[PDB]
DNA sequence: GCCCTTTTATAGGCCGCCATGCCGGGCGCCCGGCCG
DNA sequence: CGGCCGGGCGCCCGGCATGGCGGCCTATAAAAGGGC
DNA sequence: GCCCTTTTATAGGCCGCCATGCCGGGCGCCCGGCCG
DNA sequence: CGGCCGGGCGCCCGGCATGGCGGCCTATAAAAGGGC
């Protein structure tokens, strides 16, 4: 078993249950950018916890960047509040974490050569355009990234017991290469 | 002594080119005969620019620089002698015997691979320009063999003869009368690997001595040679011979009168003094052994200084001498020295443990040197930063135990002369006397294993026999053997042969039978922990008051 | 004093995973090698430190006795063979075995290790002072070496500081002068604030400044624990620290009267000469304390200035390299007297043209000065300005 | 294929037709031992080429430490020559080479317990009783026994041919581990 | 088991050694005090 | 403040004789022929 | 395709640069000679 | 034998403009939600 993971993005998704004008939250916010020819949304930004909101014309936003979920809750409401400040009757609605990115440094190399000929109906690896095995794992739908250097990163994740499972299943294999 | 201490694919390239190099080298000297020193520079350019650089003194820092190449250069241009020398035109002799005054400084150099290399090229000179190479050998490296200081001196002085012999073999029979008395000295010298190379290089000399006295004179010889094969035949014919000279004494207008034993002594220590031997002056209480000792000492200190100002040769230094005994005797040393012997001068290093830096510095500038065991044993990490002339224990016994920690501290002083005095160097076991000559000679009774197989097994194992081959054969030779071995390094003189006025000593045993108490408390004990409790309480139970009570 | 508990219930965690790894050792790879049953008996399912636990609850020792006594007699009992066919897979599992047995032992040996640190720091708080002081100085030195946590590091750093004065007043001095020793040993282990002497004894003019990832953090957080306790030590002691304490002195300067007058041994320039590192490990303290020191050891420090500014003058670059740093620091902190040092007997040798380590060791205080100095050398620039104007058109290219 | 075995020692069988007294031949031959509580014949010794015969009773000998067939014959004819030449009736007959024994040492170390794992049908191991992999080839007839250092030595044969088949049969395997 | 030859080579057991003691008995050192 | 203080304890002494590491030394392995 | 966040990290192609020339024209050096 | 000898050839000059290594630089990979 070992070590565990540590988490490093959450992303959330919360319904503000209104229309905005996203000009308006550009113009008047400090904190807020907005650039219709590249992207529909206006990117926020609050320095505590430091996360980033892709607040959309049709009510929902995305918010990133968190490293909890009580933080990722406390930013997606905080968010909300200054919607409802700018005027816009925004209530804090339909919340739901959508994905979660876990990082994890097992202390020794890994053979990914061998690793990806036994195990090649989960991995892919072609080294010449990318330096990491990647695996894709059924049972709880987990996506790891190994790299030789023995750090794995886990993502596809909507609870923390998911990714802690899938380091758990994936452990042994990468013992027995290295 | 660096003589003594993919990888296999490349060691046999290294090889066959330097069998090319070599051969083709061999040849070119042949076709050029007397004109090659003439005809090519290049050559003369690699093998003599580090021999002129580096000279009179000279060291570059970056000499040693590993990341410099020049510390390569230089045995790089050395091997060259080595390699070239012995095909050469006689017509080139003459260079290589003015380059031989540049060889010998780096045989007394203190870089360890200059002495190496002009180990080996004194070797091969000796071999092949033999006359001048053995003349310059005998007159400017042998006599650097005794330098107590000059440790790279003694080093490659030593490692020139191991080479030597190991190149010249049987051509070496007229010059081993040169070679013995050093090695014979440096068995038993302070450093490791000298004593080991000495060792090696007296097991092939020895066989040969027997020959040395009628080997015909080589035609060559420079009347040098001839006079110190003369001076070296006198010199060892009193070791080979019981004939003994009168005893060394300087006869100082305030020095004192010896006894006769006493003469003796000295003449004893005189003769383990010429050819650097060791020993045991354990004679019996109150007979005055330090009369002789100061005696000694002063008489080699007296002769070195003398020598230094016939001299200029780094081989005297006025180097110190250090005598350790118990407390109770330091005050009795320094009145002896100040009594018997003015001239030296004396230090007591026996102060507080804060004291002692007072005279920390003073231990180099002082004729002699007085320790405690003690105070020697808690500031030994100290103490053996210093060389000495004279390094005489006082009370050897204390040092019998290998185990103890002062024997530890003892054996790492660096001493060019080294005695124990002692009244009773075996008491129980003869471990005793392998531990004092570990301090005295190192090596001479072999390993702690070695001794105990030779000697110290069947010792223990005569203690119970009945005339029976099995046993006391083994221990009557074995007694047999260490006498032997031991016999010139002790002087025991019993106090009846030297005082003229002293009673005879009487013995009885008094016997008696145990009470009955005390009798039937051992016969219960008999029925009744560890094995010293039993002795112990057989010696409480075993408590003769009537016997002491009818004596009285 | 006593000896510590064999387990505490913190590690239940680290036994029940050593325990899960023996069991798949014994259990899976004999499987997999053809052993018939009763090749073991079955490990103790409850782990020791655990709540309602009996005595003969699975132990690490257990663990060891398998990895080694048992995993013998299994191979032994293993058919000719089958053995072969099994073996690599058993070293497998036998070495993850070991490491996890590893990993348990190193946690046990740290919570034993903080337990004896804050216990020595409540017995040294209270003004104890053992005769015989052998297990109190080891747990509080292993809490300045091995002690990851700033806060208990910061503590057990006070309480050296506070032991070397109750020390000094009782009046022995042999344990005293030792922790010294070995504090002053711990400060100089980062290779980043003093380098490795063996590896850089083979270069010679080239500028220092231009030029295994477990042991970094080891090296510095010791570095940090003894700077922490040396600057308590000084801050406590104000003015008369140079009189109280004379070891620290000795360390200090014993290379700097040393190499005076152009004296040089030639084992200093020797790799497997110790005293190669030991000058630099004794010149890394000046910088490490002068800013902490009293104003009262100010005098101490400018007297030595002249040996500082000999050693920016010298041939060795480790000298110049140390003492560029020095007296980047010195002028920092004693700033008047060090930069009349400075401008009257450094920068004057700027302009030698043979003396190329003149101008190395004249160049590299001044990088040093700026890097240390930031906004405070603003006076100084005027002097500064013309060498380094000269200097960038030399002819070394450093 | 690469390298080839070198061979190390020959062991050839003859008969000379006739009764022999040993003690006589010991005692008159200098190159004779003969001790008949230790073994029942009489050890001669040749050094051209340099060879060891065991002489029984029965007429029987065995001719050892050939380096090559035609030294083998050459010494078993010197050593007819040498009974004939003591008075025996002696007549070579009955020549047959009986044991050839090769050594070859290829330049990398092997896994010796890879191959013992892969190879276990026709190997054994035992490194605590002795270091050297043993190897029972059954085409040839060739056993084999292999070193971590590289080194093979191959015996049983009674061709040249044999230890030449049996190493380019075992090259193969020997590059697969390492 | 017994022997001859040959190239390869290293790790278990067997016979030893070797430091273990532990009660009084003493000496010597430094490490704590104080005395007029 | 200088100088003698007691004071503790580490070091060494010595016995017998037991148990735990030792280094070193065959034996290990392979083919084969012969005779005992 | 387009964007936000996060830890991991390295090797193919794309745009450049960069030494390639090779005929006469000259200078300077050392490398072979000989001259009175 | 000393001193001036010719004598060869390596070095540098200069043009345009083509082909073969470059370093460096995204793009590569993973999840996901939203809208365009």
């Amino acid at each position: 078993s070992g070590i565990t993971p540590t988490l490093q993005n959450i992303v959330a998704t919360v319904n503000l249950d209104c229309r905005l004008d996203l000009k308006t939250i550009a113009l008047h916010a400090r904190n807020a950018e907005y650039n219709p020819k590249r992207f529909a949304a206006v990117i926020m930004r609050i320095r505590e916890p430091k996360t980033t909101a892709l607040i959309f014309a049709s009510g929902k936003m995305v918010v990133t960047g968190a490293k909890s979920e009580d933080d990722s809750k406390l930013a997606s409401r905080k968010y909300a509040r200054i919607i409802q400040k700018l005027g816009f009757n925004a209530k804090f609605t339909d919340f739901k974490i959508q994905n979660i990115v876990g990082s994890c440094d097992i202390k020794f190399p890994i053979r990914l050569e061998g690793l990806a000929s036994k195990h090649h109906n989960f991995s892919s690896y072609e080294p010449e355009l990318f330096p990491g095995l990647i695996y894709r794992m059924i049972k709880p739908k987990i996506v790891l990234l190994i790299f030789v250097s023995g750090k794995i990163v886990l993502t596809g994740a909507k609870v923390r017991e998911e990714i802690y499972q899938a380091f758990e299943m994936i452990y042994p294999v990468l013992q027995d290469f290295r | 002594i660096l003589s003594m201490q993919k990888y296999a694919r490349e060691a046999k390239a290294a090889r066959i080119t330097r069998r090319g190099a070599k051969e083709a080298l061999e040849i070119l000297s042949k076709n050029f005969g007397a004109e090659l020193l003439e005809r090519v520079p290049t050559l003369r350019t690699f093998m003599e620019e580090p021999l002129v650089r580096a000279f009179s003194g000279d060291l570059p820092p970056e000499a040693r620089d590993p990341e410099n190449a020049f510390g390569q250069e230089i045995v790089d241009a050395m091997s060259v002698i080595r390699t070239m020398t012995p095909t050469l035109h006689p017509a080139l002799h003459p260079f290589v015997m003015q380059q031989v005054p540049l060889v010998i400084k780096a045989l007394r150099s203190d870089l360890s691979v200059f002495r190496y290399m002009a180990a080996k090229c004194m070797a091969t000179i000796c071999s092949v320009i033999t006359v001048d190479g053995m003349t310059a050998l005998v007159e400017k490296v042998l006599p650097s063999i005794n330098n107590p200081l000059d440790l790279s001196f003694r080093q490659g002085a030593i490692e020139v003869i191991y080479h030597l012999i190991a190149v010249m073999g049987d051509a070496i029979l007229p010059y081993v009368i040169f070679l013995i008395v050093p090695v014979l000295g440096r068995m038993s010298d302070s450093d490791n690997q000298i004593r080991l190379i000495a060792t090696t290089s007296f097991a092939t000399l020895v066989k040969l001595v027997p020959l040395e006295a009628g080997i015909p004179d080589p035609p060559g010889l420079s009347e040098e040679l001839l006079k110190g094969r003369d001076r070296e035949r006198t010199f060892i014919a009193q070791l080979l011979d019981p004939k003994k000279i009168e005893p060394f004494k300087i006869p100082v207008a305030i020095k004192a009168e010896l006894r006769s034993y006493q003469q003796e002594g000295v003449n004893w220590l005189a003769f383990l003094n010429k050819y650097h031997l060791h020993g045991i002056l354990c004679d019996d209480m109150g007979l005055g052994k330090t009369l002789q000792t100061i005696c000694i000492v002063a008489s080699d200190h007296h002769q070195r200084a003398e020598e230094f100002a016939r001299t200029g040769a780094p081989e005297v230094r006025k180097l110190p001498s250090l005598i350790i005994c118990p407390p109770t005797l330091s005050g009795h040393w320094q009145q002896e020295i100040k009594t018997y012997a003015p001239f030296l001068t004396v230090t007591a290093y026996v102060g507080s443990p804060a004291e002692r830096r007072a005279m920390k510095d003073s231990l180099d500038k002082t004729d002699i040197v007085i320790t405690s065991y003690d105070v020697c044993r808690n500031d030994i990490d100290v103490i053996e930063k210093y060389n000495w002339n004279y390094c005489v224990l006082d009370e050897g016994h204390l040092i019998k135990n290998p185990k103890a920690k002062i024997t530890l501290a003892v054996k790492r002083l660096t001493s060019n002369h080294r005695l124990i005095l002692t009244g009773t160097p075996i008491q129980n076991n003869v471990l005793e006397l392998w531990s004092l000559f570990d301090f005295l000679m190192p090596g001479f009774l072999g390993a702690e294993k070695v001794f105990l197989d030779r000697f110290a097994k069947p010792i223990a194992n005569s203690r119970y026999s009945k005339a029976s081959s099995k046993e006391q054969e083994a221990g009557a030779l074995a007694i047999e053997a260490l006498h032997k071995q031991v016999l010139p390094f002790l002087l025991r003189r019993l106090k009846e042969e030297v005082l003229n006025d002293l009673p005879p000593k009487i013995l009885q045993n008094y016997y008696c039978d145990l009470s009955d108490l005390q009798r039937k408390l051992f016969e219960d004990f008999t029925k009744r922990q560890h094995i010293f409790q039993a002795l112990q309480y057989m010696r409480k139970l075993c408590n003769k008051l009537g016997a002491l009570r009818d004596l009285l | 004093d006593l000896e510590r508990p064999s387990h505490y219930r913190d590690l239940v965690t680290y036994v029940q995973r050593v325990r899960s790894a023996s069991q798949q050792l014994i259990n899976l790879f004999r499987d997999h090698g053809k052993v018939s049953q009763g090749k073991l008996p079955t490990l103790a399912v409850v782990v020791q430190g655990e709540p309602e636990a009996g005595p003969g609850a699975f132990s690490i020792a257990n663990a060891e006795k398998v990895v080694n006594e048992d995993f013998e007699r299994l191979k032994r009992l293993m058919a000719p063979g089958q053995r072969l066919i099994a073996l690599p897979q058993l070293n497998e599992a036998r070495e993850q075995t070991v490491e996890v047995i590893e990993e348990a032992k190193a946690a046990k040996e740290a919570r034993d290790a903080r337990i004896k640190a804050a216990a020595a720091c409540a017995l040294v708080a209270m003004k104890v002072l053992p005769k015989k002081p052998s297990p109190l100085i080891k747990a509080i030195m292993d809490s300045i070496k091995t002690e990851e946590n700033q806060e208990l590091q910061s503590r057990s750093a006070a309480t050296i500081a506070r032991l070397v004065q109750l020390f000094t007043e009782s009046g022995r001095r042999g344990p005293a002068e030792k922790v010294v020793a070995n504090l002053v040993k711990f400060s100089c282990v980062e290779v980043a604030e003093t380098p490795e002497f063996p590896i850089h004894a083979h270069k010679t003019n080239v500028i220092l400044s231009m030029q295994y990832a477990r042991e970094a953090k080891a090296a510095r957080i010791t570095r940090r624990g003894a700077k922490e306790a040396l600057e308590i030590l000084s801050k406590n002691f104000g003015a008369e620290l140079l009189e109280r304490v004379p070891t620290l002195r000795t360390f200090m300067e014993e290379p700097l009267v040393r190499a005076f007058s152009g004296d040089l041994p030639p084992e200093a320039r020797d790799p497997e000469n110790a005293f190669g590192q030991e000058i630099v490990d004794a010149m890394s303290v000046i910088r490490t304390m002068t800013p902490t020191l009293h104003p009262a050891l100010h005098p101490f420090v400018m007297q030595q200035v002249p040996l500082v500014i000999k050693a920016l003058r010298s041939d060795l670059s480790v000298f110049r390299y140390m003492a560029a740093k020095c007296m980047a620091t010195i002028c920092s902190v004693i700033t008047v007297d060090g930069m009349t040092a400075l401008v009257e007997k450094v920068l004057p040798s700027i302009n030698n043209p043979l003396d190329l380590s003149f101008r190395q060791g004249a160049i590299e205080v001044i990088y040093h000065l700026i890097a240390v100095m930031g906004d405070a050398i603003l006076p100084y620039v005027i002097f500064l300005i013309v060498p380094v104007l000269g200097r960038m058109s030399d002819s070394d290219n450093q």
